[PDB]
């Protein structure tokens, strides 16, 4: 198998969480700014399976 | 009033931040376990031909 | 339920946000010291009030 | 001689295992994607050949 | 109401689907073992004939 | 803002690096166990020559 593809798919899953965390952690860390706002993100998928 | 309606949905709310904070942590964990589970196959895979 | 569990971490906050509204919704009634303050809290009373 | 008979079984399940193992993990990987859903796999009942 | 139909249909409950993944993970390692060992016996017999 | 962004694109992070290193460890181990097979084929050739 070309397992390595599933890895960055797995890593990307962790990438999604960590950035998504960063979105909220920013919100917690930078809540009080005289002005402040929410942010959000979308996810996507890349290649076919090993057919 | 125009204040209130931006306030109605704009910036930071404890349970919102807390909930997602937990969720991704769990998500970061679910991925870690399975990825290591993938790692265990690398071993099996190698063993197949080793 | 499977994906609902994703929705449920929201639903926790979603249900919470309902109480979040209520407690303050009381607070302005406490602050106003009145049964109602909006036209649509009870119009029949509201028309009667007017 | 019997090896090529062994080879057939070594092909069908063993190679599919990589795919099935990979795909389901990927489904799990995509589970956090903004819109992912229940995209799943199935077996087929193949022919029978007297030899 | 219309939620429950889909998020039921939708999926996303990792613990259970992982379990079968794991036994499949074991599966391919298991077969090759038996396949190879027989082949080794086959190879052994081949050497015997030499 | 500006300091954060460039730092991203630059240096040292296991989450990316280590992931590729684990596979590399397997990558090398597969290489040598592949070489083990040609060694065995080489052993066979030597025996044939004998």
């Amino acid at each position: 198998m070309g397992i390595f593809g599933t890895l960055y798919t797995g890593v990307t899953g962790l990438k999604a969480s960590e950035v998504q965390i960063a979105t909220t952690g920013n919100n917690i860390s930078n809540a009080n700014a005289t002005f402040y706002t929410r942010q959000r993100v979308v996810q996507t998928t890349n290649g076919y399976i090993t057919t | 009033s125009v204040y209130s309606e931006y306030q109605s949905k704009s910036g930071v709310n404890t349970n919102e931040e807390l909930a997602a904070l937990i969720q991704y942590q769990s998500s970061y964990g679910a991925a870690a376990k399975i990825v290591s589970t993938v790692d265990q196959m690398l071993d099996t895979l190698l063993g197949l031909k080793s | 339920m499977r994906i609902t569990n994703k929705l449920n971490f929201t639903n926790s906050v979603n249900n919470s946000m309902g109480g979040q509204s209520a407690l303050y919704q009381i607070s302005q009634q406490l602050a106003s010291g009145l049964k109602i303050q909006n036209s649509y809290e009870d119009a029949s009373t509201y028309i009667d009030n007017t």
